[PDB]
RNA sequence: CUUGACUGCGAGACUGACACGUCGAGCAGGGAGGAAACUCGGGCUUAGUGAACCGGUGGUACCGUGUGGAAGGGCCAUCG
RNA sequence: GUAGGGGAGCGUUCAGUCCGCGGAGAAGCCAUACCGGAAGGAGUGGUGGAGCCGACUGAAGUGCGGAUGCCGGCAUGAGU
RNA sequence: GCGAGAGCUAACUUCCGUAGCCGAGAGGGAAACAACCCAGACCAUCAGCUAAGGUCCCUAAAUGAUCGCUCAGUGGUUAA
RNA sequence: AACCGAACCUGGAGAUAGCUAGUUCUCCCCGAAAUGUAUUGAGGUACAGCCUCGGAUGUUGACCAUGUCCUGUAGAGCAC
RNA sequence: AAGCUACACCUCAGAAGGUGAGAGUCCUGUAGGCGAACGAGCCCUGAGUAGGUCGUUGUUCGUGAAACGAUGACUGAAUCCGCGCGGACCACCGCGCAAGGCUAAAUACUCCCAGUGACCGAUAGCGCAUAGUACCGUGAGGGAAAGGUGAAAAGAACCCCGGGAGGGGAGUGAAAGAGAACCUGAAACCGUGGACUUACAAGCAGUCAUGGCACCUUAUGCGUGUUAUGGCGUGCCUAUUGAAGCAUGAGCCGGCGACUUAGACCUGACGUGCGAGCUUAAGUUGAAAAACGGAGGCGGAGC
RNA sequence: CGAGCUGGAGAUACGCUUUGACUCGGGGAUGUCCGAAUGGGGAAACCCACCUCGUAAGAGGUAUCCGCAAGGAUGGGAACUCAGGGAACUGAAACAUCUCAGUACCUGAAGGAGAAGAAAGAGAAUUCGAUUCCGUUAGUAGCGGCGAGCGAACCCGGAU
């Protein structure tokens, strides 16, 4: 029994060339290039992901000394004073409360401050 | 098919036992000898170690 | 069937190659391909024997109708084969394998669709194991 | 039964090795080691220095007694059993050879047995518990 | 003064991938020196060396092709 | 986690047995946002116009990106 | 890196010893950078703590607090 | 008879190739070596050494402490 | 219509092929039966020898203790109380009659024919779906690609633009979404139209994040397409101490393309049968099937 | 056999056929020229003759080697058989003996087969009983730079 490759090997092909939407070029229609732009791909998918965590801390980050300094203390004193006032621990993303709501960024301002003293 | 090498039959590798190869001791055959007493006896009857495998498929029917 | 040698070993600038016929050519030559050859072997007698009683014995759960002689079958027609069956419930909703020694008596349904005729000796772990039913008939090979 | 339902015993049929055939195992280099002479394939058994030659002492022939071990010749309930007999009863493969029998534990009753020849000292626990052997006259 | 510059052995260990190499108490046959205990199986020790194959010389009586021998071969010792 | 050893598996053709499907339309092809841990598998629609899926077992010419690999088609250089 | 020979107390030299790394090691730091510093990646999270290394703007985080030092851009290229 | 230090064709013939290149489906578990000897040996092999699988045994393994013996480097010294 | 359905029928015949799609009962056939004038076919018993020396050689026979047969050169016997051999050679003991011829069957092969296939099905299979052609060579010699309207030609009268080629209609046909560049018709490649976009931009061509604009058939969502902008980001393989490498390979896509087979062979793992015992080989007979066959092989005694 | 037929051929005209076509089975008879080629020559398929037949047109003969003579041979065959010749790459991890292998190849002869064949044998039982083929003996006995490697036979079981 022979047992030829045909089906196999155009439905492989024409899943790797299906994951190219928007590629440039050859990188869309041909599928040795669509493969291979799929192998660096890989590496850029699984790195960013991990490295998307670290970069919405960031953005968080930047917000908000920008909002602490607004009131007049910068991040290091701010994140410390509430830490400071211990049980104060909202922490994950306060970033949107002083990107919204003022009247309670003063009031957290104002907590820092006082468990600094 | 499967020759046993002859090379291995009247020479050393007796394959005997509980499947384990002697084989013989060597130096000093006729070739010429002044040289201890107590070394010119203790050429009778070896037994090697760690190539029996090798030597088995020599011969492995005990020829 | 092809030829020589091809062309230049060195400086042509196309690719090595030293003949039309391998498998690497587009042209004849399979490499590691089918021969001819044989599969059969002998299979130890104790467990062949042991396998045709195991496929009798698998029809005794429900299956296997009478060894003995039951042949009221006008000399050899069909027509009347299919009435004596029909009376042991071998209507045919069932495949069934039939096993005897008279060609007179076989003879009779070797067309219909379910039965199928094998005489004494012959047997096969196979064929009884693949009709849905087994007519012993022949009493003589099943009693000793 | 069922020939759809039939199964093979698991354990009693393993797959085969195919080898290359992706990077999911046994990638590229098949399951060879990379450069060496390891490739189209051929050199057996052998060293290519000096194989370890070892000196012979040689003497050609040989021939040797089919063995009767008298340990089930005990128990064999059966007595006074001439050996052609025996080769038509059990035991005693060789057509090619001789038969011989040797002490084996015990010997306990009566028996006769007509064996090519045997030990001398079966003739010690054989002619003790009332036995004869013949050595073939 | 004389040969222990011995025959049959080798419990145990050093050392080496092997194959080789090293040391060896003690047992037997027979010696040697000593009054004895005892020490002798080469040299204070560590270099002075070659596997295997094929053959020469001396013993042994194992093989020896129908049998009885012999040619030839094996074993032990040695030489190249 | 490289050579390497081990484990469990996906898909292709052929064969045996079963369950079936098909001109009110089969394989193949085409699109797709569903499913499975992966190999993959289904749903629906478009095309096609005569065969074919699923399950269990068996046997393999059984899985390609490379080989200045082969055959064929078509591009670049260029309206030069 | 440490301990040595060879070398010119040369070399991203060569040859041994020794530890660790790369080899097969992704991640953070060292501008970039196999080997150096921190640390060994089963998968997901728009949650939290630290290591090396950092906190003027590129660029996450004290234009931090207290004593001094250097007015050379020393910092940000050797010596007699 | 458009490539003559030995023509062309067909055959042995799938010459041989310790040398180059290539060797395709998937997830899971473990995970090396570039050392030592020998080699008409040095980019090749054989045996060790390091990997894996299965069986047996069953803490015999690993660091660390205490006890004990072995050593002639660092340093130092001038008694050879 | 052969499929579905409902009622029947044959079967020594439900093997198969054809027939507008899948037919036991429509055709050809099948089981079975018949079947020709000429037709093919089961006192003797071997001499230039036997034997020998020189060179050699064949069988396991490589000058080895090397017999025996074999001839190239030179020699050269004996008769039935005789002749050859039994692996230097001798005696004994055995086997056999050389130098004359013929001889069926069991064996091999496959140009040719038949049947069959866990054989191919158009880059496969023979080189050829036919061709030793075209084509290449002075020659010997080498050597291609090869396919498909439709059930049936009913193979497109007539009209329209055009010298034609080509097309558009009308017809036929189930279909012309089959029209003779005639089954399906992938991909690379070339175009036409549309959505969203792009003329201060530095770029392994992605990836992740967020805004914009479209869209709504596994689909109003944790959507789909496409964009702008930020962050990050050194092709693939091979070969390597070390590759984005200015180191190898590759224009692209399609298809072809590489760990196999064999043998009573060795050695292990797993599984089955029978177990102190297990098993057959060649073959014989039966084959829509397998039984028989102990010759022989492995354990069982070692040194 | 019992109505069609007139090759593939698909294109018409022309006919033929139930006093049997066409097709199938079996015989006859024609059979240009070359080709073993063979009357002589030759660059195959073309040139040139002679002798009897003899009315012509046409027919028949004219090579050599075997044999008195009949009658035979010459050439051609995919592979298979036997014979006369007889390699080398290769393996031996180099190479001389050795292997590859009496393999490939060339040549001769023959057939449906061929070869071989009726014991001055095998062989160690005073067993056997022409040859060939298969199984096994057995990789045993042996051969061998005693290296690489090569490798029987008898007994026994079968085909005949
Ligand atoms: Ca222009
Ligand atoms: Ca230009
Ligand atoms: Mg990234
Ligand atoms: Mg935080
Ligand atoms: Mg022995
Ligand atoms: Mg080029
Ligand atoms: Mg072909
Ligand atoms: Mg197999
Ligand atoms: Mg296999
Ligand atoms: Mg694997
Ligand atoms: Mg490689
Ligand atoms: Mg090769
Ligand atoms: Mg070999
Ligand atoms: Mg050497
Ligand atoms: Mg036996
Ligand atoms: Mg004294
Ligand atoms: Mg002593
Ligand atoms: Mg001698
Ligand atoms: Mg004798
Ligand atoms: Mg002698
Ligand atoms: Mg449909
Ligand atoms: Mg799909
Ligand atoms: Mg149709
Ligand atoms: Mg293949
Ligand atoms: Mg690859
Ligand atoms: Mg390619
Ligand atoms: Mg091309
Ligand atoms: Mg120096
Ligand atoms: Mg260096
Ligand atoms: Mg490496
Ligand atoms: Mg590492
Ligand atoms: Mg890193
Ligand atoms: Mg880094
Ligand atoms: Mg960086
Ligand atoms: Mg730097
Ligand atoms: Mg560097
Ligand atoms: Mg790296
Ligand atoms: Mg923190
Ligand atoms: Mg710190
Ligand atoms: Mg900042
Ligand atoms: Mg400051
Ligand atoms: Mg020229
Ligand atoms: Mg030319
Ligand atoms: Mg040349
Ligand atoms: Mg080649
Ligand atoms: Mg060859
Ligand atoms: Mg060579
Ligand atoms: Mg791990
Ligand atoms: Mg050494
Ligand atoms: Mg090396
Ligand atoms: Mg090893
Ligand atoms: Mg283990
Ligand atoms: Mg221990
Ligand atoms: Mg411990
Ligand atoms: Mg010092
Ligand atoms: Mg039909
Ligand atoms: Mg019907
Ligand atoms: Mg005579
Ligand atoms: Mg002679
Ligand atoms: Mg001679
Ligand atoms: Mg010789
Ligand atoms: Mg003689
Ligand atoms: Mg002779
Ligand atoms: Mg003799
Ligand atoms: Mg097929
Ligand atoms: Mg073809
Ligand atoms: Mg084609
Ligand atoms: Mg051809
Ligand atoms: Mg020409
Ligand atoms: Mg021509
Ligand atoms: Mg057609
Ligand atoms: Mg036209
Ligand atoms: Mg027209
Ligand atoms: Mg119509
Ligand atoms: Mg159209
Ligand atoms: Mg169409
Ligand atoms: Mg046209
Ligand atoms: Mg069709
Ligand atoms: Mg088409
Ligand atoms: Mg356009
Ligand atoms: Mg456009
Ligand atoms: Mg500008
Ligand atoms: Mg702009
Ligand atoms: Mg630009
Ligand atoms: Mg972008
Ligand atoms: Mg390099
Ligand atoms: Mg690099
Ligand atoms: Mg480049
Ligand atoms: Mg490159
Ligand atoms: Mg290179
Ligand atoms: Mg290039
Ligand atoms: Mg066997
Ligand atoms: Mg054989
Ligand atoms: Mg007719
Ligand atoms: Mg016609
Ligand atoms: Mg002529
Ligand atoms: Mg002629
Ligand atoms: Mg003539
Ligand atoms: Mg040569
Ligand atoms: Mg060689
Ligand atoms: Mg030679
Ligand atoms: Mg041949
Ligand atoms: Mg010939
Ligand atoms: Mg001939
Ligand atoms: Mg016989």
């Amino acid at each position: 029994p022979r047992a030829k490759t045909g089906i196999v090997r155009r439905r492989r092909h024409k899943k790797v060339l299906k994951r190219a939407k928007g590629f440039w070029g050859s990188r869309s229609k041909q599928y040795r290039n669509a493969f291979q732009t799929l192998l660096n791909a890989a590496t850029y998918e699984y790195r960013d992901r991990r490295n998307k965590k670290r970069d919405f801390r960031r953005l968080w980050i930047q917000r908000i000394n920008a909002g602490a300094r607004l009131h007049g203390m910068n991040y290091s004193t701010f994140i410390n004073g509430l830490k400071r006032a211990n049980i104060d621990l909202n922490r994950k993303v306060l970033a949107d409360i002083a990107a919204r709501e003022p009247e309670a960024f003063k009031a957290l301002v104002d907590a820092s401050r006082n468990a600094r003293q | 098919p499967k020759m046993k090498t002859h090379k291995m039959a009247k020479r050393r590798i007796k394959i005997t036992g509980t499947g384990k190869v002697m084989a013989f001791k060597s130096g000093k055959r006729h070739q010429n000898t002044g040289k201890s007493g107590d070394e010119i006896r203790g050429k009778g009857k070896g037994f090697v170690l760690a190539k029996a495998e090798w030597a088995r498929m020599k011969l492995m029917l005990p020829r | 069937k092809t030829g020589r040698k091809m062309y230049g070993q060195k400086g042509t600038g196309n690719a090595r190659h030293g003949d039309r016929s391998v498998p690497t050519f587009v042209g004849g030559g399979v490499a590691f391909g089918p021969k001819p050859r044989s599969y059969d072997y002998t299979l130890p007698r104790q467990v062949r024997q042991l396998g045709l009683a195991m496929a009798i014995a698998s029809r005794q759960e429900g299956g296997k109708l009478v060894a003995v002689d039951g042949f009221d079958i006008a000399d050899a027609k069909t027509k009347n084969f299919i009435s004596w069956a029909k009376q042991n419930g071998l209507d045919g909703t069932e495949k069934v394998l039939l096993v005897t020694d008279d060609e007179n008596t076989r003879r009779a349904a070797r067309n219909v669709s379910w039965v199928s005729v094998l005489p004494v000796a012959g047997v096969n772990v196979y064929d009884i194991l693949r009709h849905d039913r087994l007519v012993i008939d022949a009493a003589a090979l099943e009693i000793v | 039964m069922k020939l759809h339902d039939l199964k093979p015993t698991p354990g009693s049929r393993k797959d085969r090795k195919r080898v290359g055939r992706g990077p999911g195992g046994t990638d590229k280099t098949a399951g060879r080691g990379h450069k060496g002479q390891k490739s189209r394939s051929g050199a057996g058994k052998g060293a290519f220095f000096e194989g370890g030659r070892s000196r012979l002492i040689a003497r050609l022939p040989k021939r040797g007694f089919n063995n009767v071990g008298t340990t089930y010749e005990v128990v064999k309930l059966s007595q006074l059993q001439d050996l052609e007999d025996t080769t038509f009863d059990r035991d005693t493969l060789e057509a090619y050879r001789l038969v011989r029998r040797k002490n084996r534990p015990v010997k306990l009753l009566a028996s006769g047995e007509i064996s090519r020849a045997v030990t001398v000292h079966v003739d010690a626990a054989s002619a003790a518990a009332i036995k004869a052997v013949e050595a073939a006259g």
